[PDB]
RNA sequence: CCUAAGAGUAC
């Protein structure tokens, strides 16, 4: 349920291709030099602008409390409280790659539902993120 | 009936009509159309027959053919250009879409998957329903020119444990083809649940696209200006390349390739120009045309049509040739009463710089009922001849 | 079939209110499959879609003749005075849900012949019947109840 | 050739064939009538003694 | 009934496979049809006017 | 043969417009497209069924009557 | 010759009802009901107004065959909340809008002096 | 509309189809094959109406 | 048609003006008092000429007068002529579209499409159905198929009235879509 | 039009096939 | 409170209204029952008694079968199918007439006019062909030459367009939501340009054009559709939309029924 | 009933 990953990135490029809800793109952490990230984001549904600042969760779980998907998604109730609610854009997918980029690097691949995401980083703080289904919660 | 897939046992669905029906993806061993073929039907009269024809001759049992340790059954027509717009990366399905498809597939297990995008709107992308028909526990990863494990174009194809992870669904993945999703699953769960994913693919690929929609106009066929215009400057600077050969070759200046005489390898050099015009012209358009259009979409897809297609369509229709030769003179020592005597230009012996949609000029449509009816002659005589052969 | 060698037989007959339909209400009274185009190259066909759709709007007479100056800019040009998209291409909504189909879909008047293959005079079916008389086997042809 | 080697056989049909997307791989749609004139010889078991006589 | 009228018949076999009398031949602009003949083994034996 | 009743396409009776239609041709001088708008066939469906109907029926006239009574 | 009799799209048959409801054994609190003699006008409709319902955790519908005039609707709801309820609730509601609906245009034709 | 060129035998329409046939009085010259010992045939269908 | 050459304009043209088209129209607008103007007298006058095809071995001919007689911005949605870059004409085409037979003068816009798909047409119209003749009442044909609608083409070639096409045509004009619809 | 010597026009070609098939109709091959 | 209405253009065959605050589901419905689901009456049963026509009796009987009968009353008829008589009685079904003669030199054209209503309507509203041009004469059902005679007789029962499109009476329904594209429902097939090639509807002078910066609305739902409904004749047009709401009401409350009672 | 011919249907 905790937060297996958060980082603020600044966004250099914003790649439309072929697509025109969907755009990739890439963005360089503004703390840990050695973070990058490759992103496909909804643009119709999460404008995203070239140097713009994005805070980066990737978490677990979005229930506040502790964990004790398998059960069936359901539409979100009225007086739910999720981790989803402190964010603007959320998604929900799988990592399906572990890659050793260099000695102390590590990169990790995510799916959700074919939008890839691609998150390089030194292992001292990517560690937390293992071979599951995962939440990446995006915020202005 | 050349082969035994054409002859292959069904279950009866009794139904209030006059016609025969089938699925879309069985045709395809059958040899079938739907423009007036007639099939036949032959019913077993003892139990030792009908179990035979169950367990031996069943539809299931013959989707990998012994003829190239391939299937021979695949995703086709509709399904496969639905299946095509609907793992597209831009596909996002809504709530109530979403539930639809999930019911069409007959055997969903009943939990509905978390969406791709939670926030600000629950949206599911294609290839998450289409994972939902892809039974548990398969794995395919083809990578195709150029993909890597991030895909930029999403191409190629990686699916793990039944869930898309990547590529966009095309006749590489769901078609009959080797060591597609077709072989993969008949080779590892059993050929009833390789039936099975034809029915669930279909069905849900087919809702969406009800509810999508897919059409081709004139419009498809039309390339803008600009590339109108190179499509002329192409075939300008290949009719003057011609007319360089045809200098060269008048003036005797011509050398003769080796193994052929002058006249030869005259034909060849202008054969080859104008068709590397006709294909540059055709690339030409097929970059113009636009990810939206219908004929580009059906031929990325590979449901029909090809690129020679969209050439002669939008471009050029080409050089038309008969016994492997442009248009012979029939009269004396020239095609037509129309040209003067010992013409060898392109429009002379059968050159048709005109595209379909630009129509035919009369002696272009004459040379090319030469080479339609030349065509006809050859598909009859090529299966009367198959058919004594294959005897 | 129409004039261009597009045969095809009838697949299913939807009513009225399962057809799509445009932003006028009009329905079309045939739905055939784009696949049919593009491999067979039957242009002439959407051409005289396109030249129907403004010889009914204009109430002049199409002037399909093959080797004329009728080009398919001049039709479109025509159309789009007459307050339709260039192309042929329309807005249609799906006959089930009412929602717009994401795709336009070419629509307008194409000349079609009923050919004389029917179904009801092809389909034939044989349990037990007429014997030949010198082999001992079923005769030929569905007019002698054959097999 | 034309009465050992291929013979016409009984109960068999022959129609045009038309697509359906709603029916299985393995399953053909087969019009009432066709099923009407076709029939299968059933063996009178005890265990289908009365779906069989309903058919009667 | 107007095709069948101004009908014309090659008496050439129809079985045989050279299909050099088949042909779409250049003489035979504006006196006979360029694409009307049967599909089967009349192709181009079965001209019209 | 003779004229429609109705549209094919939408159901828009059209056979109470074809003698009109035909005194719009005559008597008015008016061309093809005028006449089908004054009648009130402003889709292309009825447009059509009205413009494109030949009148066989004019020609079966002038045979004398089988059964003449 | 096999055409089927036009008024068995609307007209039900001798031995089968109008509404038949099967426990879903894939989901709990689920429940599938085949409606006869009827397609997309009233599904749709239905789909619709069960998914404006809160408790409702899945509604959807199918014509398994364009031959046949039945459609088979699956409704999940939460705990404690009957399927036949939320379909009860969605049915009422539909009648709601359709009398005001009629009462609305009712009133605005009432309006016209040109017609 | 009926075009007549057609005659009523026993009650059917039936057409002649026009026979297509070589013309007569004409020298045409045809190449043999290697295997035939002549080269060149000149052959008239020499006839007289 | 007969071309000469016109020593007045010095120029080749066709020996057909528009004094005998108007005669020719004058004939056929009265058939609907003139000296009868008839194609025998365009024979007997020298303006057309029957020519068959071994002396079509020895003449030239322009596909189309108004292209190819008067000697040498266009529209780039027309198809791509050649002017044959020669001026030495004995004959003219009367028309292009009278190389085809009566099946294929039937077809809208033969030059957009396929030849094999011309030829299917072809091949095809004669088992189209609709009215083989108007005295079908009164024949005792052994099987005969009428459309109960006939419809003549919104799109329909020159050639086809003179095939009264018009007159007893053999389809009708459906508002066709061209869609995916259900997968049907 | 006004000059009885003026040249012909592609359309003018359609008024001679016309005269063409006043006289000699569509199977005047068999007639004749 | 719920479904808005407000109507432009009131016609005698014609209605043109803007249906807001409703679903899209409903508003489909609503279409699909005025094409189909809204009983009417029409010619069923033909009997021929003399043709000398040049027409079959089975066209004759298909084209007298589409004229359009007045059916203003027709919920006070019954279906032909839930009747107690044989075959047809004055309970659920009108009897007309057609009877013609030539006995001019010229073409007779025999009309929907002749066709005379012989059984006892009982003060109900229904029966008549629709009379629309202002001649006078209805559809024109034939044509007789000289010395030619018709004579038959048509039953015409109730029935709705599912079971024949001859009881269709609804005709071309226009159907429009969203003109501007706000909701993305489609995307548009273009060239170079879709708004320049793509013509704007009528109906987008009744919405506010996009103001082509802002960002696009996930959440707006389908409302506010122009629909306009056409009369073939039998019944008015505001009675069309009125049925077809009631209609659409009765098979819901059908269901209703179904479930309560199992 | 047999034979022959012709016209087509889908490859
Ligand atoms: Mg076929
Ligand atoms: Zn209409
Ligand atoms: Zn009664």
């Amino acid at each position: 349920s905790n937060t297996l990953f958060d980082d603020i990135f600044q966004v250099s490029e914003v790649d439309p291709g072929r697509y025109n809800k969907v755009c990739r793109i890439e963005a360089a952490s503004t703390t840990q030099d050695q973070c990058k990230l490759t992103l496909d984001i909804n643009v119709e549904l999460f404008p995203v602008a070239a140097q713009d600042s994005l805070t980066v969760t990737i978490a677990s779980s979005l229930n506040l409390e502790d964990t004790p998907a398998t059960r069936s998604w359901r539409p979100p109730q009225a007086g739910d409280r999720s981790l989803a609610d402190d964010y603007d854009y959320v998604m929900y997918g799988t990592a399906y790659k572990f890659e050793e980029v260099s000695k102390d690097l590590i990169a990790v691949y995510y799916s959700f539902g074919g939008l890839l995401m691609r998150l390089e980083g030194n292992y001292r703080n990517l560690n937390n993120l293992k071979q599951e289904n995962a939440y990446l919660l995006i915020r202005r | 009936s050349l082969h035994k897939m054409s002859m292959m046992a069904h279950r009866v669905k009794v139904i209030p009509y006059s016609t025969f029906r089938l699925n879309l993806s069985v045709t395809s061993p059958y040899n079938a159309d739907f423009d007036g073929d007639e099939m036949n039907l032959h019913v077993p009269q003892s139990e030792e027959t009908r179990a035979e024809l169950s367990q031996l001759c069943a539809v299931p049992l013959q989707i990998v053919s012994p003829q190239s340790n391939k299937p021979c059954m695949g995703i086709v027509q509709d399904t496969l250009c639905g299946i095509r717009k609907l793992t597209l990366r831009d596909t996002f399905i809504e709530l109530d879409q979403v539930l639809n498809m999930l019911y069409w597939v007959p055997d969903w297990d009943g939990v509905i998957p978390t969406p791709a995008i939670i926030k600000p709107k629950p949206l599911w992308s294609g290839k998450q329903i289409l994972s939902v028909a892809i039974p548990n526990g398969i794995h395919l990863q083809r990578f195709d020119e150029g993909t890597t494990l991030l895909s930029p174009k999403d191409n190629g194809m990686l699916i793990i444990d039944g869930q898309i992870i990547f590529g966009v669904v095309e006749k590489k993945t769901v078609g009959s083809s080797n060591g597609g999703l077709i072989h993969v699953v008949t080779r590892e769960k059993g050929p009833q649940v390789c039936a099975k994913l034809f029915g669930n693919i279909q069905k849900v690929v087919n809702f969406w696209l009800l509810h999508n929609g897919f059409s081709t106009g004139i419009g498809d066929t039309i390339a803008d200006g600009p590339t109108m215009r190179e499509i002329t400057e192409t075939i300008a600077e290949a009719k003057k390349k011609v007319l360089d050969v045809t200098k060269e070759a008048q003036a005797n200046l011509l050398t003769a390739k080796h193994g052929m005489t002058l006249r030869e390898s005259f034909e060849d050099n202008v054969v080859r120009f104008l068709n590397e015009a006709r294909d540059k012209a055709g690339r030409l358009a097929e970059v113009n045309l636009k990810d939206l259009n219908n004929v580009k979409q059906m031929v990325m897809a590979g449901s029909k049509g090809s690129f020679i297609n969209i050439a002669q369509m939008s471009a050029c229709v080409g050089q038309q040739s008969v016994e492997g030769k442009r248009i012979a003179f029939g009269f004396v020592d020239r095609t037509l009463p129309h040209f003067s005597k010992d013409d060898y230009s392109p429009e002379s012996k059968g050159f048709v710089e005109n595209s379909y949609l630009r129509g035919l000029t009369p002696q272009e449509f004459f040379f090319h009922a030469m080479g339609g009816r030349e065509g006809l002659i050859d598909t009859a005589v090529k299966t009367a001849e198959t058919g004594y052969i294959q005897r | 079939a129409s004039r261009h060698g597009q045969k095809g037989t009838i697949g299913i007959t939807y009513r009225r209110e399962d057809m799509p339909f445009t932003a006028e209400g009009i329905v079309p009274d045939l739905i055939i499959n784009p696949h049919a185009i593009p491999s067979r190259m039957t242009v002439a066909h959407l051409i005289e879609c396109l030249l129907s759709k403004v010889a009914a709007l204009s109430g002049n007479e199409g002037d399909a003749s093959p080797f004329t100056d009728i080009t398919v800019e001049g039709i479109s040009k025509l159309l789009r005075e007459h307050g339709y998209q260039s192309r042929g291409f329309e807005v249609m909504y799906n006959g089930h849900t009412g929602k717009k189909l994401m795709a336009q879909i070419f629509f307008g008047p194409t000349y079609y012949q009923r050919l004389r293959h029917m179904v009801d005079d092809k389909i034939h079916a044989r349990a037990r019947g007429p014997m030949q008389v010198l082999t001992r086997q079923p005769v030929e042809g569905r007019s002698r109840d054959g097999g | 050739r034309g009465n050992l080697m291929g013979k016409r056989v009984d109960f068999s049909a022959r129609t045009v064939i038309s697509g359906d997307p709603n029916l299985e791989l393995d399953q053909v749609g087969v019009p009432k009538s066709i099923a009407k004139t076709l029939t299968y010889p059933e063996v009178v078991t005890p265990y289908n003694i009365d779906r069989l006589t309903q058919l009667v | 009934t107007l095709s069948h009228l101004r009908r014309t018949n090659t008496p050439i076999g129809r079985d045989g496979k050279l299909a050099k009398p088949r042909q779409l031949h250049n003489t035979h602009w504006g006196l006979v049809c360029p694409a009307e003949t049967p599909e089967g083994q009349a192709c181009g034996l079965v001209k019209n006017l | 043969m003779i004229v429609p009743v109705r549209c094919f396409s939408c159901g828009k009776v059209v056979g109470d417009k074809w003698e009109s239609y035909l005194n719009l041709l005559q008597e008015d001088e008016l061309d093809e497209g005028t006449a089908l708008s004054r009648l009130g066939l402003k889709r292309y469906c009825c447009r059509r069924m009205i413009l494109t109907h030949v009148d066989l029926i004019e020609k079966f006239l002038r045979y004398n009557p089988l059964e003449k009574r | 010759m096999n055409a089927p009799d036009r008024f068995e799209l609307f007209l039900l048959g001798e031995g089968e009802s109008k509404l038949k409801i099967d426990p879903d054994t894939k989901a709990p609190n689920a429940v599938v009901i085949t409606f006869e003699k009827e397609d997309h006008t009233l599904g749709n409709l239905i789909r619709a107004e069960l998914l404006n319902d809160r408790k409702v955790l899945f509604a959807a519908y199918k014509v398994e065959h364009p031959f046949f005039a039945r459609f088979k609707l699956r409704i999940q709801t939460t705990e404690g909340y009957d399927p036949k309820d939320a379909l009860k609730n969605a049915c009422n509601s539909i009648i709601n809008k359709l009398g005001a609906l009629k009462t609305n245009f009712e009133t605005e034709w009432n309006l016209q002096t040109l017609a | 509309f009926d075009m007549g060129g057609y005659f009523i035998i026993n009650g059917s329409e039936k057409v002649l189809i026009a026979q297509e046939r070589s013309a007569g009085n004409i020298v045409q010259v045809f190449k043999k094959a290697a295997p035939s010992p002549i080269s060149h045939v000149a052959e008239i269908r020499s006839a007289l109406e | 048609f007969i071309v000469e050459d016109d020593e007045s304009l010095g120029h080749k043209e066709l020996k057909v003006r528009k004094g005998h088209i108007a005669k020719l129209m004058a004939t056929e607008y009265q058939d609907i008092d003139v000296e009868e103007y008839t194609w025998s007298s365009l024979l007997n006058e020298g303006l057309v000429e029957y020519i068959d095809a071994e002396e079509e071995e020895s003449i030239l001919i322009a596909m189309q007068p108004e292209d190819l007689e008067p000697a040498e911005d266009v529209d780039p949605a027309k198809r791509i002529r050649v002017s044959h870059h020669a001026t030495t004409f004995t004959h003219c085409e009367i028309h292009p579209s009278m190389i085809l037979g009566v099946a294929a003068s039937i077809i809208p816009f033969p030059d957009h499409n396929q030849s094999p798909r011309n030829t299917y047409q072809s091949a095809m119209g004669k088992q189209a159905m609709g009215v083989f003749l108007t005295n079908y009442n009164v024949r005792m044909d052994t099987m005969a198929n009428i459309l109960y609608y006939p419809q003549k083409p919104l799109g329909t070639t020159r050639a086809m009235e003179y095939l009264k096409f018009r007159e007893l045509p053999a389809g009708q004009n459906a508002i066709v879509a061209i869609a995916c619809y259900s997968g049907y | 039009f006004e000059d009885e010597s003026a040249p012909i026009t592609a359309e003018d070609s359609w008024a001679v096939i016309s005269a063409f098939f006043r006289e000699k109709g569509l199977v005047s091959q068999q007639l004749d | 409170e719920g479904p808005q209405v407000k109507i432009r253009e009131a016609s005698k065959d014609n209605v043109d209204f803007i249906l807001s605050n409703v679903d899209l589901a409903m508003a489909n419905s609503l279409r699909r029952v005025m094409i189909a689901e809204i009983p009417t009456l029409a010619i069923d049963s033909v009997e021929v008694e003399t043709n000398t026509t040049v027409l079959a009796d089975e066209f004759i009987a298909h084209r007298l079968g589409l004229i359009p009968l007045q059916s203003m009353d027709i919920e006070q008829l019954e279906y032909s199918r839930d009747c107690f008589c044989e075959d047809h009685c004055d309970k659920c079904s009108v009897v007309l007439t057609l009877q013609a003669f030539g006995e001019s030199e010229s073409t007779t054209n025999v009309y929907s006019k002749d066709l005379v209503i012989v059984s006892n309507l009982m003060g109900r509203n229904i029966g008549h062909p629709i009379i629309q041009d202002k001649e006078g004469n209805g559809v024109l059902i034939c044509k007789l030459r000289k010395g030619q005679e018709l004579k038959l007789t048509c039953v015409a029962k109730k029935g709705i367009a599912k079971e024949h499109a001859k009881w269709g009476p609804a005709a071309a329904i226009e159907f429009e939501y969203d003109p501007w594209n706000k909701l993305k429902h489609t995307d548009y097939w273009y060239e170079q340009d879709s708004a320049k090639e793509w013509p704007q509807s009528k109906n987008c002078e009744y919405e506010d054009p996009p103001n082509e910066g802002d960002p696009f609305d996930y959440k707006a739902q389908a409302d506010t559709f122009y629909m306009n409904v056409e009369s073939v004749g039998s019944i008015p047009v505001d009675q069309v939309v009125v049925r077809g709401i009631d209609t659409l009401q009765k098979k819901v409350a059908s269901i209703l029924l179904a479930l309560t009672q199992m």
